[PDB]
C-alpha cells in the first residue's frame, strides 16, 4: 500500500504538495480544495490518529503555513473554512457552528496556527512576508 | 412515578436554576422531526395530572425566561408537533424576555418579537402562523 505520510526528499508530504502545485485559479482552486477533503477523510478512515496538517517538510511548514506563504488564498479559504459534515471526520472540521437558532448562527473557526503555534503561524507567514507571494495583501 | 406523587417529584428533578423540564429539552434534542419522547411525555402527563404546569414549563433564568416548549417547537420546523402543545393546553402568549431575545450585541440574540406568532413570522413559517389563528380553543 501507499504511505500517506508522503515525506520526501523536501519533506513535502501530499498535502504540502497538493499547495505546492496550486495556482490561485478557479479550475485549480476549486480542485485542490475538493482533493484535502477526500485526503483527510482516508487519512481519517484508513490511518486514524494521525491528523495529516500538523505534518511538516525539511523547511518546515504545514501545509496550512505553506499556503500562508506561498500566497495561496483559495487554498488557505479552504483550510481555515474547512467544515467536515460527516462523523468520524468531524474534528478536521475548522469552521464549527456553536448554534443556529434560526438563520442566527455562531459559526466557531478555530485558531490552531493563525495565531501561536510554536512556527510559522498564518498570520506571522502572511504579515512577515516577503514581498513577492501573490495575493499577499488579499 | 405513576407510583409516586409526581408533583414535587418531577418540578424538582428538572435542572437546577435554569427550569428545564423533560418536555423541554426533548425538542431540543430532537432528530429530523421526532424524538419519540415528545408524546410519550405527554401521554404520561394525561393519566398523571399537572400537564398544564407541564406545557407552559419555561425557563427560570433571565437569560433564557419564557420560552416554552412552543417556542422551540415552530423554530426548528416541526409543524406538526406545535399542533400537539396547542391542544394539550401549551401557552401561546408566552413572554420569552429574558436577554438572548433583547437588542445586545454582547451576546448577539435573536429578537422575534417576543410572541410565538411573531417567531413563526420571522422564520419563513407561514403556513404555521395560519395555523397559530385557526388552533383550537386556545
Amino acid at each position: 500500500t501507499a504511505d500517506i505520510s508522503a515525506r520526501d526528499s523536501v519533506g513535502n508530504t501530499v498535502l504540502h504538495a497538493l499547495v505546492e502545485v496550486a495556482d490561485n485559479t478557479a479550475d485549480n482552486t476549486k480542485f485542490v480544495t475538493s482533493m484535502y477533503n477526500e485526503i483527510l477523510m482516508l487519512g481519517a478512515k484508513l490511518h486514524p490518529t494521525l491528523k495529516l496538517e500538523e505534518l511538516t517538510n525539511k523547511k518546515g511548514m504545514t501545509p496550512l503555513a505553506l499556503a500562508a506563504g506561498t500566497g495561496k488564498i483559495g487554498v488557505l479559504a479552504y483550510i481555515l473554512q474547512r467544515e467536515i459534515q460527516e462523523p468520524e471526520c468531524r474534528h478536521l472540521s475548522r469552521k464549527f457552528t456553536e448554534w443556529a437558532y434560526g438563520p442566527v448562527h455562531s459559526s466557531l473557526y478555530d485558531l490552531s496556527c493563525i495565531d501561536t503555534c510554536e512556527k510559522n503561524s498564518v498570520l506571522e507567514v502572511i504579515a512577515y512576508s516577503s514581498s513577492e507571494t501573490p495575493n499577499r495583501h488579499d | 412515578l405513576q407510583k409516586s406523587k409526581k408533583h414535587l417529584t418531577d418540578n424538582e428533578f428538572k435542572d437546577p436554576e435554569t427550569g428545564k423540564t423533560c418536555l423541554l429539552k426533548a425538542m431540543l434534542n430532537l432528530h429530523d422531526g421526532q424524538n419519540t419522547t415528545i408524546p410519550l411525555l405527554l401521554e404520561i402527563a394525561r393519566q398523571t395530572d399537572s400537564l398544564k404546569e407541564l406545557v407552559n414549563a419555561s425557563y427560570t433564568d433571565s437569560y433564557y425566561k419564557g420560552q416554552t416548549a412552543l417556542h422551540i417547537a415552530i423554530e426548528r420546523r416541526n409543524m406538526a408537533l406545535v399542533t400537539l402543545l396547542v391542544e394539550n393546553g401549551a401557552d401561546v402568549q408566552a413572554a420569552a424576555h429574558g436577554d438572548f431575545f433583547k437588542k445586545t450585541k454582547g451576546r448577539p440574540g435573536f429578537y422575534f418579537g417576543e410572541l410565538p406568532l411573531s417567531l413563526a413570522a420571522c422564520t419563513n413559517q407561514l403556513g404555521i402562523v395560519k395555523f397559530l389563528l385557526q388552533n383550537s380553543w386556545q
